[PDB]
This record gives C-alpha cells, structure tokens and sequence, in this order.
DNA sequence: GATCATATTGTCCAGACAGT
DNA sequence: ACTGTCTGGACTGGTCGGCGCTATGATC
C-alpha cells in the first residue's frame, strides 16, 4: 500500500541514536588518495554513499544516483556545547540547582505549574511566556528548595563560554570557567519530571543530549563531490569543515592519550568547540567565520538552512520545474483570450503525455508513427509495466505497431491543449491563467491583447513562462479553475481586469462617436474580420451619394445581448444638460421610444437599449479596465463565456476600425497658435511677479508664519502653491485651445493611453520640478547651480520650467527635469523591493487562511479567524463595487426585462 | 507612490501591517462637543488647552552668563 | 462620565450565558480553546465586569453585511 | 444543490485519470479526444458517477 | 628530481537589559 | 516603573549572457 506523512515530531539526536544511525566511523580527514579513490575511515567513504559513478556503495549496494545515502558518526574526545542550543542551555543553567539537580521551585509551585501548563491548550505564544515567567522566578533563586545548596549566578559569554561566579574563603568574588563536561554533568542530573518547566520533552529532548559527544558527520549524497574541467576534485565546504573537525579531534585524542597538561587540553577543547560551533553555524555572532585558503568564507549547515537561496526558499517553496519554456511575447489580437502562441519548436519539444485509451488510439499512433521530427508527433513512449523508449527512427514503426490500450505517449503539443502561462513577478492570483495552445511556425510567444493587463506585461522585450501540466487531474484543474475567462472580473476590486486597452478604446470611440459612419463594404469587412455571425446587413442608417451607409453603434448594437438595456456617463462629460435631459427622459418612460433617444443623443452617455446603442460614445467606461460598465454587467448576468466572446469580438472590431480608418499622432498635435503661447507667457510672467513679490515680502518680514510653521517652509509652500495654479492654468488654456479633433486629445479624454497632463505637458509648460515633495534645493551653497546668483529662491532657479517638450527646455531646466526623472526612477526602485517584501510577509502570514463549508475561516490548529468571511459571505469577486448584491441593478434589469 | 506628515502610500501601510508601537509622525483627529465645534475661538482655545507649549518653544534667544551664573 | 460604548469605534460588547455559550460552542462545532481571545486588562472587558473563561459577543458595524456578530474569549494577561 | 468550481475541478480530474488507465466512458466519443475532453463531455451530459462528500 | 601531512581561529525595527 | 543601550535579523522575484577561483614548504 501507500502512506503518507501524517505529522512530524522534532527532538534532540541522542548519541546512543546517532551511533545507532552510523553505517561507519570515521578518522581520517582525508577524501581522496592520489589515485582518486575513497580513503578507509574517510569522510568520503562508500559507507556513507557514492557520488562518482564507478563506485559501488557499501552499506546498501546500490550505485550512484540511486543510493540515498548514510549518515556517520565522529566520537570527540570531549563534549562540545551546541551552538544553537546553548543560550537554551544556559536558561536551563539558571533554572536547575547545581547539586541536586532539580528546578528551583517550589513543589506547589510546580504543581501549579503544570496546572497551567494543561490548562491553557497548544498556543504556542502562551507556552514561551509561561516558560519565560518559570526561567525569570527560578534565575532569582540562590537555595534550592529542595536541597538547600547554595547557587551562584551564571554569566553567559556569546557563543559557548559559561562564567559562574563564584566566591572564595576570603569573600572575593570570581569567576570560574564552566567546561563543557561540568556542564553536560549537571544537565544529566535534571529529572524527567522537570522537564516540562524547562520546555523540554522528557523522552525527546533530554537536556544532556545539547552537549554534544558524538558528531554526525552527514552522507556523501548531501555534501556531492565533483571533478573540475582541470583534473581537480572540487569538495564542498562541509568536507572541508568537517575535515578540520577531525583532525582537531584526533590531535585532541593524541594529547590526552600522551597525558598532556591541563593548558593543552582546554586549548584543544576551544579549538575543537570553535569548529563544531562553526560547523553548525558558520555566521555566529562572536566568532570570526571560518574561511578557506583563498579567503572565501564557508556556508555551513545553516546557511544552507537558511535564507533566500537555503534550502527551505530556494528548493523547497520554490524549484525549478521540468515540462516548462520560456521566451519573448509578441501581441496576437486574432487569437482568443483562451489562446496562447506556442511555436513550433517549442511544441515540438514539451510533450503531453497520453495514455493510450479506445477512443484516441488512433491519434496517438499517429503521433507515434509521425516520430519526433514531424508534426503532429512523439517523443516518449511508456508502456503498462513502465520502461520509457525514446522514439528514434529505426523503433518508430515497431513501436508504433506494438501500441496497444494502456501505454503512454508523449505526444507533441496539439491544438486545444492546456497550459499555464506565468509572468514574473507573480504578485497576485491573476498572474498565471490556463491558455489553450495554438501553434505558430515562429519563434516567439503570442498573448492575446485584453490579457495582457491581468500579467502587467507590454511588448518591449517582455519575457513569459509556459508550464505543462502533465497528470489529468492538473489539466482537470487548470481548464476548470485556471481558465482565462473565469478570472475576468480582478478579486481585488471586484472589477473587469480582463479588458480593452489602447487601441480598443480608440477604436470604439472611432466607430461610437456621432457622425461616424461605414458603407456596405467596410461594414461586410468587419464583421467578417470580427467573426460575428451576421448573415444579413441590418437596414442602412441613411444614404449618401445613392450608396447606404451604417451607423457605427448598429453596427456596435450587435456584439450586446438582445436583452441587454443599462445607462451611465462615461468620461467624456462635458456638457451636463444633455446628459440631465437624457436621465430625465429615461427616469419618465422607462422605455423612451429609441426616436425620441436618437432626436437628443449625446456622446457623453451611454444608453443601450435591448441591446441596441441609441446613443453615447465608447471609451475607458465601457470595457476598460477597472472602469468598464458594460463588460462587468455582461460578465455577471450573462456569464464568462459570452462575456469572452464579446470581448474578443469588440477587440477585433476595434482593431479594424482603427486600422482603416487612420489612427495617428503628429508633431502638429501638440501645436498651438500664437494667442495661446502669449496666454502662456501672461501667465509665466504673472507667476514669476507672484514669485519675486513673495520673495520681496519674505525678506522685508511682513510676511506671515503659517500656523506651527516659520518663514522659510511656509514661503516654499506658498511659492508652490502659485506654480501649481500656474500649471493649472497652463493646462487648462492648452484643453481649451485642442479640440476633440485631436488624436492624442482623443486618447487622453477616452481613456485609451496617456494623460491630459501629458498633452499638456508636451505643449504649454513642464510645470515645477520637485525632489521629495518640495522644490529643488541639493547643489552648491545657496543655490542648485551655478548660472544663478546665491541666494536666489526664484522661480527659474528653483527647478520651475517655464517652455514645455515641443519649445525645448534651457540646459538649466534640462538638468532639474533631469533630477526630477532620477527621483521617479530611484523612487519607483526603492518601493519595488519593500512592496515585495511587504507581500512576501502578508502572504506567510495568511497563507493558512481558508473558507470551510460552512462559511467560517479558520486556522490550521482550529481556532475561527472569521464566523463569516468578509462578515457576509460573499466573494469580493462576485460582489458588485464592494456591495453584497447591487439592489439598484437587480431591480431596473428586472423591471425592463417584465416591462419589455 | 512615496513621500500634515501623513506618511501616507506604502511606508504607512507598512507601518500599519507591522504594529508600531510608535508610528512616524503620529496624528490624532479630535471632534469638539456642540459648546466648540460652532465658534471659532471655542475651538481655538481647546487647541490651545490641547497644545503642549513649552517655554523653549516661546523662548528667542539662549544666553548662559557667568554673574548670576 | 464618558462610557467606553458611546465611541462609535467601539461595537456593542455583551456577555454570554453559559447557556448561549454551549450554543456557540455547538453551532460551530469548536472548543473553548478555538474562540478568538480577548485579554482581561482590556477597557471593553473591565466596563462589562467580566472575568476570565467566559465569551463576549461583539455587535460591530459591518461595511457589507450592517451588522456582525463576532465572539471572543476572556482570557488572562 | 450546486457543485463548486474546486468540486468540479477535483470530479473532472478523478474522471480523467480513472479513463487513462481503464474505466470506458459512459457516452460516446469523437474518436480522437483526450481523457479530459472526455470527463468534460461527461459531466456536461449529467452522467458523472462521482458524489462529494460534504460535513454536516 | 618525485612525494606528503598540514593548511589561523549600512538602515531600520524589534526584543532583552542595566541604570535611575 | 520609565529610558537609553546592546544585540539580532532582513533588505521584490525571475531571466539572458559572461569571468574567474577553489596549495604548499619540507623530505630522500
Ligand atoms: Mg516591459
Ligand atoms: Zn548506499
Ligand atoms: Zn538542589
């Protein structure tokens, strides 16, 4: 049968265990001899496993790579105190008496105590302080309650020196080294009794197993030793640890066995204590670490422990993985959401592996017979009783003909198939989707566009992950749970992260906006590029030289459900009348009449109306990311699947639109005529006067210190404030002076890319340069460069730009853009490794939290974190804006869908 | 994005998830009765009965002299 | 004098029965070790008098559901 | 009564490896599909054998 | 000439600790 | 009972590519 893990107990390695667990032991610090074979008695032993490929173990008879191997063990001439142990071991030495052995406490003490020891259940945090209260009430303790012995106080010195402190016939006090022998012989006198109130398990954790006499000196398999590219043996910094460790203790053994003198033996002793302590440890505070004869520094046990390439990060939470590719991205819009672009190496190289059933045995001796340099093929054939045959071109026939109902092929990478696609960082849930595989003669990875904002990932030299998944059930998992379309809407807002962008956006503002219109042709053209399955054109909105012509929202009016009727106001807002009467007459009827719609439509609110768009324009609001009304109402009442559809569809005729009909941005974009640069220039000599008349009013004292604040920060917030109402201006006379005819202007108002501030910027002014949120000051005395006078707190000279990117800026305000940019790009490097940290940090401390069935989360020991998630039980997902259920909406959709 | 002193953006919300005990520039908002929040004086003079001032504070100049020492 | 409740960061705070205790502890099928704690030094716990071993039912303000019913468990310092 | 999207992920997957290795399926087939395509047309016909255990 | 034992022992935040 | 001081630990992940190092002073 099989078994599985089912709890792990920890403890102290006894000696009597670690002599048990020894297949040999070893003396010589030696690996290797001149030939290269293994030493009898050395740490490269076959007794201990076998790294090099001709050797044979000893202890189990299995070769290289497939032996586990086996531990050793070390006999030291004396104990040596366990570094991580041995601040415990000192808290034990100020708990116990140093005569009869037993705690310093009372017996109704430690009755009481192990009343509450019972009491109190499996928190770790109460065990530690409980044990913290025992050790603080028995250190204060100098007679022992049960013996009446005198006790001295410990002193301890970092790592593993004890002082006692001890006074002599003469009242002089003194302190008296504590020898790892004495101290070991004191921990053997602690009862199993006390162990509970020292935090020690009696039969697990015996105090006297902290000094440790015997070593264990780890596998062959755990410490590899390779061979260079020069003929040199490379062994690993525990051999060579441990190679100084036995030749300390063989030194140690000799001058005892030769009766050397106490000054001999202790400073053998400490020697041999240093090495084992680095050996556990090597970054012990205290020590100096050890190092090799180049200078470089060992990581022991410890370090391979610990940190962010340790074994518990670097191999265990995370490895790298097989059945996995990685490349460049390059965007796909004729591709679904579902789909990725694998191409044709890659899928000739991942395979899929198949078992050979009665409904694909056909297919898959096909694939067999294709062989693995053809397309569709294999690469690895597996039989029931499990021998693996890599297909070559002389077995790819007998293979092929030997196939049969329970082998296994690995087959290429087929249409259809399901694999994750991962960009790194993975910083939420959202960043690995399962995509369906489609196969592309090129070379690079292809994402479909709406996707590409969930994975925060352009197409500047963007490089993504692909993994395999090889068991059903991992496929199972990710084609039902990982699937693309089923993480649409993003957890964190409970909005549409699955979305338009860019060009998307154009194109539907193109196609929506009034006065738009396309003949037979185009209209035919896009909904064949689209894929939508119109057999016949609608009728024509209205002729224009004899020929028809179509309105951009019927042919808009198609992609929505037929049932579909929702209202709002999208960003491009700015004559609120018409919006108000549109309200109006919608809150009246209920069902405006779709004439009476059209005679007052407007751009600026979008109405849809059983499915058709009598008026409004789309943009960012209407399936753009965090904003898209239209696409998280078609997610939540008509499903993931037609929401898939019609994003892929919108996509695509967007893109269509904006590919011929002419999308592009200019140098004449950014242009402006003469009256709004002498606007500009009112302004900047107006915000200059501001400037200099503070200055003036600063310097003469008439000016006033703002409450809690003196002179100098209050005039630097003042003069900050009128730049700002400078740049305000500025931009508000460049939005003035660009109309909506703008292709930029077009883009910034509907949320495509870009900014206003940025079309401003590019045109009327750069605005004040700040470095840490006030004005630029770092430079020489007095003033941030030297083509101003000392002293100066103007405009110009403080990092205020006047022209803007089109005028071209002075070499001055080139340089305080310049230290304004080096700000953003170290700010946005600074944050990027503490929001990393940070996450890392919440993700381990809520990695244990799940919903159980009856809707509480709790911990793994059991304690309820929530009665109720969310304190309603609703998945932040689904929620509607962070509300349980949206009653507004529910109840018009309900009332339109009875009423129509 | 990083950097009244409200600290706020990622050090404040690091701040918050690591339980200081003391945060960087800590600022409390205090609400007055119906007898403060109408008036203005009122309410400067519980600001004021709020405020620690200190006499190093409303001091100008600092001299130590050696007659009366 | 000013009452801890009146704050309006401060949800209601009561004190269970035995009776609504064992009822608590059945409804979720959990002992009194997996309560959520709440130390006996807390002003909540010293307005209502009570004393370590029983469990205090908290009627706070909830931003999704308007009102929550949260349960902890007196215990000592 | 309704299945969970983990349910459902964990019967569809007990499905497919059950078929890899024997259990023929209960509805026909296109000749051609792989195991998981299979439990995907099972459950979507309702004729899954596999029940979920729930606490109570 | 060809071998061979030995080869040294930057900041910031939080918890514990003498001092008053 | 407070207060400044000493000690300890962590400092986002991933990937491509390269460069370079891992003996020696006696002994017959
Ligand atoms: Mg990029
Ligand atoms: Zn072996
Ligand atoms: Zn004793």
């Amino acid at each position: 049968m099989k078994k599985v893990i089912g709890s792990i107990e920890f403890g102290i390695l006894s000696p009597q265990e670690i002599r048990k667990m020894s297949a040999a032991e070893i003396t010589v610090p030696d690996t290797y001899d001149d030939d290269g074979y293994p030493i009898e008695g050395g740490l490269m032993d076959k007794r201990l496993g076998v790294i090099d490929p001709g050797l044979r173990c000893e202890t189990c008879g299995a070769r290289a790579g497939e032996c586990p191997g086996h531990f050793g063990h070390i006999e030291l001439a004396r104990p040596v105190i366990h570094v991580g142990f041995a601040k415990t071991i000192h808290r034990v030495l100020e708990s116990t008496c140093r005569e009869c052995g037993r705690i310093k406490l009372t017996d109704e003490e430690i009755e009481e105590y192990m009343q509450k020891f019972e009491v109190m259940g499996d928190r770790k945090g109460a065990v530690d302080k409980l044990i913290k209260e025992i050790h603080k009430k028995a250190k204060e303790r100098m007679v022992c309650p049960h013996c009446g012995a005198p006790q001295f106080p410990i002193k301890f010195e970092r790592p593993t020196i004890y002082w006692e402190l001890r006074k002599d016939e003469e009242g002089n006090e003194y302190k008296h080294r504590m020898m790892p022998s004495e101290v070991r012989d004191r921990l053997e006198k602690i009862p199993d009794k006390d162990l509970p109130l020292l935090g020690l398990h009696p039969e697990k954790s015996r105090p006297e197993w902290m000094v440790l006499t015997v070593l264990p000196v780890p596998p062959v398999t755990m410490r590899p030793s390779i061979t260079l590219e020069s003929g040199i043996r490379a062994e690993d910094d525990l051999t060579h640890k441990l190679v100084d460790i036995i030749r300390i203790n063989n030194r140690l053994k000799s001058n005892i066995e030769a009766g050397a003198p106490q000054l001999i033996i202790e400073d053998l002793w400490d020697l041999l204590q240093y090495h084992v302590t680095t050996y556990i440890n090597n970054e012990t505070s205290g020590v100096p670490p050890a190092k090799h004869k180049s200078g470089r520094p060992l990581k022991t046990l410890a370090q391979r422990l610990k940190g962010k390439e340790g074994r518990f990060r670097g191999n265990l939470s995370g490895k790298r993985v097989n059945f996995s590719a990685r490349t460049v991205i390059s965007p796909d819009p004729m591709i679904s959401i579902n789909e990725v672009g694998v191409p044709l190496a890659v899928a000739m190289e991942l395979t899929v592996p198949e078992k050979v059933t009665e409904f694909n045995y056909e297919k898959l001796k096909q694939r067999v017979l294709n062989g693995p340099e053809k397309y569709p093929g294999a690469n690895y054939v597996i039989d029931p009783e499990g021998r693996r045959i890599r297909l070559m071109e002389s077995n790819r026939e007998l293979i092929a003909e030997k196939l049969d109902i329970g082998w296994t092929v690995e087959r290429h990478l087929e249409d259809g198939d399901v694999v994750l696609f991962n960009r790194q960082p993975s910083l939420h849930r959202m960043s690995i989707m399962a995509h369906r595989v489609r196969v592309m003669p090129y070379r690079t990875f292809r994402l479909n566009l709406p996707v590409c904002p969930p994975y925060n990932a352009d197409f500047d030299g963007d490089e993504m992950n692909l993994h395999v998944p090889q068991t059903e059930e991992a496929q199972a998992e990710a084609k039902i749970l990982m699937e693309v379309q089923n993480h649409i809407i993003s957890p964190r807002y409970g909005g549409p992260l699955i979305a338009g962008i860019q060009d998307h956006i154009s194109g539907g503002y193109l196609l929506t906006r009034e006065g738009a219109y396309f003949t037979r042709y185009e209209v035919e053209q896009m909904l064949m590029f689209a894929g939508m399955d119109v057999n016949e054109l609608p009728e024509p909105d209205k002729y224009e030289n004899g020929e028809p012509l179509w309105s951009g929202k019927t042919i808009f009016s198609l992609l929505l459900p037929d049932d579909l009727t929702i209202w709002y106001r999208n960003k491009l807002c700015d004559e609120p009348e018409r919006c108000e009467a549109l309200e109006k007459l919608i809150e009246e009827k209920l069902i405006p009449d779709p004439e009476e719609v059209r005679k007052l439509a407007y751009d600026g609110f979008v109405y849809i109306q059983n499915g058709k768009l009598l008026s409004g324009a789309v943009d960012k609001k209407a399936y753009g990311r965090e904003d898209g009304k239209l696409l998280d109402i078609i997610v939540r009442e008509y499903g993931v699947e037609r929401a898939r559809q019609f994003l892929d569809q919108v996509t695509k005729l967007t893109i269509w639109v904006i590919t011929h009909k002419g999308f592009t941005t200019a140098i004449d974009d950014e242009d402006l005529p003469q009256e709004a640069i002498d606007r500009i220039h009112e302004i900047i000599r107006e915000a200059e006067e501001k400037v200099q008349r503070l200055i003036e009013a600063y310097k003469r004292g008439e000016l006033e210190p703002l409450p809690g604040k003196t002179l100098e920060e209050t005039l630097e917030s003042k003069i900050m404030a009128v730049l700002a109402e400078a740049r305000d201006n500025a931009g508000k006379v460049a939005e003035r002076y660009l109309g909506m005819n703008n292709h930029a202007v077009i883009m910034a108002k509907t949320g495509a890319r870009g900014k206003i501030l940025n079309i401003t910027q590019m045109a009327a002014m750069l605005g004040q340069q700040s470095i840490r949120g006030k004005r630029l000051y770092r430079g020489y005395r007095g003033r941030v460069l030297t083509h101003f006078k000392p002293g100066d707190l103007g405009a110009r000279a403080r990092g205020f730009v006047t022209n803007s990117y089109k005028s071209g800026l002075t070499p001055q305000e080139y340089f305080f853009h310049a230290m304004g940019g080096r700000e953003g790009l170290v700010d946005t490097a600074v944050r990027t490794a503490q929001s990393g940290y940070m996450q890392r940090r919440l993700i381990n401390a809520l990695q244990d939290l799940k919903v159980d069935y009856d809707g509480t989360v709790r911990d793994p020991t059991g304690i309820i974190v929530q009665f109720k998630y969310g304190e309603d039980g609703v998945d932040p997902m689904k929620s509607w804006q962070g509300k349980t259920v949206d009653v507004d909406r529910v109840i018009v959709r309900t009332l339109l869908k009875m009423r129509g | 994005t990083l950097n009244i002193n409200v600290t706020l953006g990622l050090p404040r919300i690091i701040e918050i998830v690591d339980a200081r005990k003391n945060p960087s520039t800590p600022i409390m908002t205090v609400y007055l009765d119906e007898e403060h929040r109408y008036d203005r004086d009122k309410a400067l003079e519980v600001a004021r009965r709020i405020e620690g001032t200190t006499l190093e504070n409303l001091a100008r100049e600092e001299t130590i002299d050696i007659l009366n020492m | 004098e000013f009452n801890i409740f009146d704050h309006v960061l401060v949800p209601e705070h009561r004190i269970l029965s035995e009776e609504e205790k064992e009822e608590l502890l059945k409804k979720y099928r959990i002992r009194i070790s997996q309560l959520p704690q709440i130390k006996a030094s807390d002003p909540a716990v010293v307005a209502l008098g009570a004393k370590p071993g029983d469990v205090i039912e908290i009627k706070r303000k909830s931003p999704t559901a308007g009102y929550y019913y949260y349960y902890r468990l007196v215990v000592e310092d | 009564f309704r299945y969970t999207r983990f349910e459902k992920a964990r019967i569809i997957g007990a499905r497919a490896l059950q078929i890899a290795m024997g259990a023929p399926v209960l509805i026909d087939v296109p000749e051609g599909i792989t195991p998981l395509q299979a439990a995907l047309l099972e459950f979507e016909k309702g004729v899954i054998p596999i029940t979920v255990i729930r606490p109570s």
